[PDB]
């Protein structure tokens, strides 16, 4: 009964947020028509965190869709589960932003914000007490890039008490063409770095990687890098939707891992893509991580570890405390304890027994560097900029978003250089 | 003797009475100071949001203001 | 009279509350409808374990007892479980959202919201009682509303019930179960905030806890419940003292006359034995000179620190069950020309006793064995501040950078309040320094 609100904009927004569901209503028991069919007790201890209960049985996701683009949410209906579904929180435009930031956040997005609004109102004010609200999206396209990021703005105007919590796909040329995206990717970072309380960075060139390099898949279709993105939302999200010894919420969630405002965008990390003490290697290898960045380039500000299925607690401490001393330089030494573990007993669908990992590592720089290089590679010679003046942007806007994601850049620096004496 | 023996009583009572006192106003200072200091973090991350809505009217002016 | 007024505040609070009130039914006969058949008088008296429990006309035994959380789910387990019907609704309060970790949000922008329905319940259980002697407050250091809540709830108690005596029940913070990097924060401003309307508090170091577990008991990974049910025996043997009588009990409060030599000089040590599983006690006794002993073992003790290393300021020994004054006294004389047992030289070195002759009772399904005889000493060591110092430490590491900072600034704290809680605590550690050395 401390709700979330879950928002999916634009393809990938609702594409992953479908993926989501699926998974998590598979774990908790629920059909596709919203009934309970499970047989343990934690499956409906919580459920309220992120289901509506109508009567009759009947558990509705308390998810609100959203796009420009009027087709992409057919395939959510016409997909599984799109019987769940609430029809009234289906918002959907006309024209679509064609991968353009500023149509989304300024232009056709603005149009279409307010009739989202009455739907986050609808559905917040239903709150005994409102926890926050996690969108799904892409920074690459131009809806859950720009109107995602308006979105945000809006909300945060209206509930400035509550925790925004995003799920964002950062873009990799190794997965789509569209040559604009390091644009819309700089927009997006310098909102979610303001507005934001906390970010998952999930990067398309993670998870090509893995899926070419890992589980050898020739060539990924988005199918293949969504199984990786739902196994990784179904982790991380584990200790808000289940009973154990740590029960979290949002707001725990965000003050235990953002040691600095600004600082928010979390690595995650999945194993397996075993014993325990494999289990454990796994999730600290870069191989590992659903960012394209190595730890040990980095140190870690905070780490949150999840382990799933039944196994000895007694053999995870040791090991995490093991993992912990080995690897001693890579964790900051002025947050003590900064690595907390907690333990669910169920575990997800086909394994006996999984990790995920949330870091805030100082790593994640090499993220946005690469999108910063991607990024001044165009603007210096002024490429496609007519796209975005056209739609009323200031040239200034431009270079702000470039400076303050080079200053998030140099934040992340200036802690891995810190020192307790 | 007696004199002394009022003294030493109404000294105890004027010490608890002094804690008491110190005690219901330092918190209604320290409650008072708190929620102005909220009230201003709030107030400022709204003007911020405010400033958004505003920079957002100038966009979809200069767009129009093209032809 | 004399009552006593516990109150637990926060999930350590709360979930501490259920294994003592659990184990005080256990020991009184009180069956969990609160009926208590060798209870004579209906519907009141003035026994012993009066100053607990008061009494409904239906002869209903309830704790003089309020549980607060803000956050309903540990309380709605009060509420649905075993010894619900216990308590009246009015005594189990909750808010909607929690502290989320956070000292600020417990004391000031949650804990403000419900604090005056929280002192109105207060009000009625005192306004039941005849001869009110004071609280035992039951929190963590480390939770949001354990740290905020307590010391907002103590500071208005200092005001409503004036220098009415105030006790704690305080659970230090360990990594092996805690559950926020902010700990040391909370810890600092709730031990800052509240140790001027405090008047004795016992910590207990849920690491200490956490190894006895482990080593005494052979339980792989304690969960809080196998915590839980140890601190219980030792807050029962600590209370034991109010909730019984006998000709060789001695007062609590007549303990807290040798037990703080000055105000802030508050904070002593408990150790108790024995703790031993029921394979190990089985055809082994332990005598009154085998638990005397295992008192000044450091792995016994609830706070990790070494008395060894320091200086003792008083040492009180509270045994419960079958022990006589002659076994104790023998016991002494041994430890006494054995241990490493030094007093700072203005106190006397006489140990002070106490024998309640009930015997420890257990929890069905526990792991403690059912012994013949227990002991809890207290002691005030220099020692203790080894704690304090550790505690410090961790807080200046991530303070230097202000780390996590801007979540108690963004609820409306500055930072002018840290370092006041933290020259406090350092002027505490000094204090503990000034005490141990010689006079001149
Ligand atoms: N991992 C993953 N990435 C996706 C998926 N769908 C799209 N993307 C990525 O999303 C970015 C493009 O954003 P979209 O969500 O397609 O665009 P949109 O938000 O609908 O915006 P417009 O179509 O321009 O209105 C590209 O970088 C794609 O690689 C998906 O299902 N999984
Ligand atoms: N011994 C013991 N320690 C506990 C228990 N529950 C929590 N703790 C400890 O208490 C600290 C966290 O504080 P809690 O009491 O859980 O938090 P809270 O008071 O409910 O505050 P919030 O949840 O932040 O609002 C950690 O050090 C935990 O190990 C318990 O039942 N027993
Ligand atoms: C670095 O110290 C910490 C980090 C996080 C947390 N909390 C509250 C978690 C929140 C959550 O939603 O998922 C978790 C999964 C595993 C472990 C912790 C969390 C607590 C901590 O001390
Ligand atoms: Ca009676
Ligand atoms: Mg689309
Ligand atoms: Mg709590």
């Amino acid at each position: 009964m401390r709700e979330i609100v879950h928002i999916q904009a634009g393809q990938c927004g609702n594409q992953i947020g479908a993926k989501f569901w699926e998974v998590i209503s598979d774990e908790h028991g629920i059909d596709p028509t919203g009934s309970y069919h499970g047989d343990s007790d934690l499956q409906l201890e919580r459920i309220n965190v992120y289901y509506n209960e109508a009567t009759g049985n009947k558990y509705v996701p308390r998810a609100i869709l959203v796009d420009l683009e009027p087709g992409t949410m057919d395939s959510v209906r016409s997909g599984p589960f799109g019987q769940i579904f609430r029809p009234d929180n289906f918002v959907f435009g006309q024209s679509g932003a064609g991968n353009n930031w500023a149509k989304g956040h300024y232009t056709e997005g603005a149009e279409l914000v307010d009739s989202v609004l009455d739907v986050v109102r609808k559905e917040s004010e239903s709150c005994d007490c409102l926890q926050g609200f996690q969108l799904t999206h892409s920074l690459g396209g131009g809806t859950g890039s720009g109107m995602g990021t308006l979105l945000i703005s809006k909300i945060r105007e209206e509930y400035p008490d509550r925790i925004m919590n995003t799920f964002s796909v950062m873009p990799s040329p190794k997965v789509s063409d569209t040559v604009v995206e390091p644009y819309n990717a700089t927009l997006s970072v310098h909102q979610l770095v303001e507005n934001t309380d906390e970010t998952y960075c999930i990067d398309n060139e993670a998870l090509y990687d893995i899926c070419f390099r890992t589980l050898k898949l020739t060539t990924p279709t988005y199918g293949d890098l969504n199984h990786l993105v739902s196994a990784t939302m179904s982790g991380v999200t584990t200790c808000l939707r289940f009973p154990g010894q740590l029960n979290a919420d949002l707001r725990k969630l965000a003050v235990n891992m953002v040691p600095f405002p600004r600082l928010h965008f979390f690595m995650p990390g999945f194993a397996p893509l075993l014993t325990v003490p494999e289990l454990t290697q796994q999730m600290f290898d870069s191989k590992n991580m659903m960012a394209a960045c190595d730890p040990r380039h980095g140190r870690y500000l905070t780490v949150a570890a999840i382990f799933r299925g039944r196994m000895s607690m007694k053999e995870v401490d040791e090991q995490m405390l093991n993992v912990q001393n080995k690897n001693s330089s890579y964790f900051v030494e002025w947050i003590p304890n900064n690595v907390k573990t907690a333990v669910c007993d169920i575990p997800p669908r086909g394994l006996k027994m999984s990790a995920t990992f949330i870091g805030n590592s100082t790593a994640i720089q090499e993220l946005f560097k690469r999108i910063s290089e991607q990024f001044t590679a165009m603007f210096r010679r002024k490429a496609f900029l007519h796209w975005y003046t056209g739609e009323g942007m200031d040239e200034m806007e431009f270079t702000e978003a470039e400076s303050n994601m080079n200053d998030l850049v140099s934040e992340y620096q200036q802690y891995q250089d810190a020192t307790a004496d | 003797k007696r004199e002394h023996e009022r003294e030493v009583i109404q000294k105890a009572i004027e010490e608890n009475n002094n804690f008491i006192k110190m005690a219901k106003e330092k918190l209604a200072q320290k409650m008072e100071s708190n929620k102005e200091n909220r009230e201003a973090h709030l107030a400022a991350m709204l003007e911020r949001l405010q400033e958004k809505d505003k920079h957002a009217e100038e966009v979809r002016k200069n767009k129009e203001l093209k032809e | 009279m004399r009552e006593c007024i516990s109150i637990h505040v926060g999930q350590a609070g709360v979930q501490i509350g259920n294994a003592c009130w659990e184990l005080y039914c256990l020991e009184h006969g009180i069956q969990p409808d609160g009926q208590m058949p060798s209870d004579k008088t209906i519907g009141g008296g003035d026994d012993s374990f009066n100053t607990f429990f008061s009494e409904t006309g239906a002869g209903k035994h309830v704790p003089r007892a309020v549980f607060v959380d803000l956050e309903p789910t540990v309380i709605d387990e009060v509420r649905t479980g075993t010894y619900r019907q216990l308590f009246h609704p009015e005594q189990l309060i909750t808010g909607k959202e929690d502290a989320a970790n956070n000292y600020a949000r417990g004391h000031y922008t949650i804990g403000k919201e419900i604090i005056d329905l929280v002192l109105d319940r207060i009000r009625k259980l005192a306004d039941q009682c005849t001869g009110l002697q004071g609280f035992l407050v039951f929190h963590s250091f480390g939770g949001g509303t354990g740290s905020g809540f307590t010391s907002l709830l103590m500071e208005r108690l200092s005001v409503d019930y004036g220098k009415k005596s105030k006790l704690e029940f305080s659970i230090y913070p360990a990594p092996q179960v805690s559950t926020a990097v902010v700990e040391p924060y909370n810890s600092i401003l709730t031990t800052h905030t509240t140790l001027e309307h405090s008047d004795c508090a016992f910590m207990v170091d849920n690491e200490a806890i956490y190894d006895i577990c482990r080593r005494n008991l052979d339980i792989e990974r304690p969960t809080y419940t196998n915590l839980n049910r140890l601190i219980s025996q030792i807050v029962s043997s600590i209370t034991a003292s109010l909730r019984f009588d006998g000709a060789l009990n001695v007062d609590l409060t007549e303990f807290q006359t040798n037990l703080v030599p000055y105000p802030r000089i508050h904070f002593p040590l408990a150790t108790y034995a024995p703790v031993i599983s029921a394979e190990k006690a089985y055809h082994e006794q332990l005598s009154v000179a085998e638990i005397t002993n295992a008192c000044f073992e450091p792995a016994n003790q609830m706070v990790k620190c070494d008395p060894r290393h320091g200086k003792y300021m008083a040492c009180c020994l509270l045994y419960r069950g079958d022990v006589v004054p002659k076994d104790v006294n023998a016991a002494i004389a041994t430890i006494k020309t054995k241990r490493s047992i030094q007093f700072v030289d203005w106190c006397p070195t006489g140990f002070k006793v106490g024998i309640n002759y009930q015997p420890p009772t257990v929890v069905p399904g526990g792991d403690l064995a059912k012994v013949q005889r227990a002991v809890c000493m207290l002691s005030n060591t220099t020692a203790i501040a080894e704690a304090w110092a550790r505690l410090d430490h961790k807080f200046d590491l991530m303070y230097a950078k202000r780390a996590f900072v801007h979540w108690y600034v963004g609820e409306g704290m500055e930072e002018g309040e840290f370092s006041e809680a933290r020259e406090d605590m350092a002027a505490l550690e000094k204090d503990y320094e000034e005490v141990g050395v010689d006079s001149v």
